[PDB]
């Protein structure tokens, strides 16, 4: 609706609803859903002095959106 | 040194209806219901489909005309030839509709409605909205307005039934 | 005035054919001959409209 | 771009393991091939989905 204006994509629209969908289920199920909706990445470029620089292009975590 | 594509090892491809060419009655419709790439129906014959996109609700039932529905945040009904219903819930995707009879709908997320709690949905809401209330920016209230949207949507599918 | 509704008609039907033959591009040869045939049924009223006026100017 | 390419392991079997691409060709580039394969009888099996 209103986060298409703002810039969001709609790859970011779907995330924010997943992770709102399986906050939604049982807890006893929400152990295998949540695997599914747990970021885990990030973005790396070695560094020129043995090191490891990331990068901040795009976001993470549905929180900094 | 040439490559296959990735679609070569998959070997079941779709089915297109030629424009002129006589017409079926058919009596099934082939569903196929898919999540992160995972299939909870395959080629599963149902009597019909009810879908929610964004322009409306649409029941498909077999010979539905081609079209493409953007799907949003919402119930899905499965009801097969026997008159049983299983009732799923969805968070985003797409479904494709063939005029051969069949309807692949991928879903990021799709759970059954069962597996969905309403006291925890409820809760969850009141947050969010607290947060709404003190979100920072515009665009920090319009990620909290999506997971309000699917929230209610949730709490008011499980009020449905 | 009764060829009012008949032109009229006509333009209906040409202009949902231009809108058929975008999203069925292959499939010109069967739209074209039933619109075809839709603008001589209504061509047909307006020869009985026709007929009568110029019965009611001749005679 | 004027394409983004995937190279990845395809599991045939438990020993087969071949090497396989997913070309995704940029949005303007897939329009108006989807724009071809709509108006034209070529792509046959694309028109009814590019419509």
């Amino acid at each position: 609706s209103s986060w298409r204006d703002h810039g969001i994509s709609y790859l970011k629209y779907l995330n924010v609803c997943t992770e709102t969908l399986h906050s939604t289920v049982k807890e006893s199920r929400r152990a295998k859903y949540e695997r599914w909706s747990k970021p885990c990445y990030t973005a790396q470029r070695p560094d020129g002095a043995g090191g490891q620089e990331t990068i901040d292009k795009v976001p993470i975590h549905t929180k900094d959106y | 040194h040439d490559l296959p594509e990735g679609f070569e090892f998959m070997e079941h491809k779709v089915v297109n209806k030629d424009i002129h060419a006589p017409h079926e009655n058919l009596e099934t419709l082939r569903l196929t219901l898919t999540r992160q790439d995972e299939f909870l129906l395959r080629e599963e014959p149902v009597k019909c489909v009810t879908v929610t996109g964004t322009n409306g609700e649409y029941g498909i039932y077999p010979g539905h005309a081609y079209k493409i529905v953007q799907l949003n945040p919402s119930p899905l009904t499965v009801e097969y030839t026997d008159g049983t219903t299983k009732k799923y819930f969805v968070s985003g995707g797409f479904a494709h509709i063939n005029n051969e009879g069949s309807c692949d709908v991928n879903t990021v997320e799709c759970t059954l409605l069962d597996d969905l709690d309403l006291a925890i949905a409820e809760k969850e809401l009141a947050a969010q909205q607290a947060a709404l209330g003190s979100a920072k920016d515009d665009k920090a209230k319009s990620v909290v307005e999506i997971r309000i949207s699917v929230i209610e949507a949730v709490i008011a599918a499980l009020k449905h039934h | 005035i009764a060829l009012a509704g008949v032109g009229l008609g006509i333009g209906t039907i040409f202009g949902n054919l231009l809108v058929a033959c975008a999203r069925q591009p292959n499939l010109t040869k069967m739209l074209f001959n039933y619109a075809i045939l839709g603008f001589a049924l209504t061509e047909a009223i307006g020869l009985f409209a026709l007929m009568l006026a110029f019965l009611m100017l001749f005679s | 771009a004027d394409r983004y390419q995937v190279i990845f392991n395809r599991f045939v079997s438990a020993g087969v393991q071949r090497n396989a691409v997913y070309n995704i060709p940029s949005y303007e580039k897939w329009k108006e091939d989807l724009a071809d394969a709509a108006s034209s009888d070529n792509q046959k099996n694309r028109y009814l989905f590019a419509n």
